[PDB]
C-alpha cells in the first residue's frame, strides 16, 4: 500500500500510480 | 474451462521492473500463465505460476520506454482459459517519481496538488491513443482504510488536459483515487493512486 504525501504549499507532485485493466 | 481473469493490475517498482497482479473469480485451478514480450519484436517470455493462490509476480530487466504486452491465463484440469491482455510501458528519462507507467488507452500520470488542509486538485493528460472518442472521465475517491463510501465525479469533455478539485478531505487520511476515460463504447483502463494531505 504505497501512499503519496501531499504537502500544502509545496506545489504539484506527480505520483506513481497503478494501471488496471478490466474491472 | 477457467474463466478469464477479471482484472489485470500493473505497478512499476523501478525504471526496469514492475509487479503484475490479477484477480480470478471466486469460483479448482492448477495455476496461471503470464506471457510478455516487447511490442517491437522480441522473444516471448512465459512465466508459469504453479500455485493458484499466487496472483502476482515481479518482472525485472525490462527495457525502459519500451512497450510490452502482457497476457495472463488460468489453468485447471479441464484446460486453459482465455487471457486478459494489457499493454504497458515504464517511461523514464516536476517533483515526484522519475519513472511512470503508461499505456496508450489510459489517462496520463496523475498530478496532485494540496490546495489546502481539506482540498486538493488532480490533473491528468489525455490518453495518447484512446479506444474510441472520449466523452469524459470518471474520478472516484474513497478512504483507503475501507468501509466508508466512495465519491464519484463526472468530468465531461475531451480536453488535452483535465482537472478536478476535490473538497471535503481530511488531513493525515489516505485517500485512494481512480481515474478512467469514458468513451462511446465503454470505459478504458483506470489509473489508481493513494494520497494523503498533511501540513
Amino acid at each position: 500500500s504505497n501512499e503519496n504525501l501531499l504537502l500544502v504549499h509545496c506545489g504539484p507532485t506527480l505520483i506513481n500510480s497503478c494501471i488496471s485493466f478490466g474491472s | 474451462v477457467p474463466d478469464t481473469p477479471t482484472r489485470l493490475v500493473f505497478s512499476a517498482l523501478g525504471p526496469t521492473s514492475l509487479r503484475v497482479s490479477w484477480q480470478e473469480p471466486r469460483c479448482p485451478l492448477q495455476g496461471y500463465s503470464v506471457e510478455y514480450q516487447l511490442l517491437n519484436g522480441g522473444e516471448l517470455h512465459r512465466l508459469n505460476i504453479p500455485n493458484p493462490a499466487q496472483t502476482s509476480v515481479v518482472v525485472e530487466d525490462l527495457l525502459p520506454n519500451h512497450s510490452y504486452v502482457f497476457r495472463v491465463r488460468a489453468q485447471s484440469q479441464e484446460g486453459w482459459g482465455r487471457e486478459r491482455e494489457g499493454v504497458i510501458t515504464i517511461e523514464s528519462q516536476l517533483p515526484g517519481s522519475a519513472f511512470t507507467l503508461s499505456t496508450p488507452s489510459a489517462p496520463g500520470p496523475l498530478v496532485f496538488t494540496a490546495l489546502s488542509p481539506d482540498s486538493l486538485q488532480l490533473s491528468w493528460e489525455r490518453p495518447r491513443r484512446p479506444n474510441g472518442d472520449i466523452v469524459g472521465y470518471l474520478v472516484t475517491c474513497e478512504m483507503a482504510q475501507g468501509g466508508g463510501p466512495a465519491t464519484a465525479f463526472r468530468v465531461d469533455g475531451d480536453s488535452p488536459e483535465s482537472r478536478l478539485t476535490v473538497p471535503g478531505l481530511s488531513e493525515n487520511v489516505p485517500y485512494k483515487f481512480k481515474v478512467q476515460a469514458r468513451t462511446t463504447e465503454g470505459f478504458g483502463p483506470e489509473r489508481e493512486g493513494i494520497i494523503t494531505i498533511e501540513s
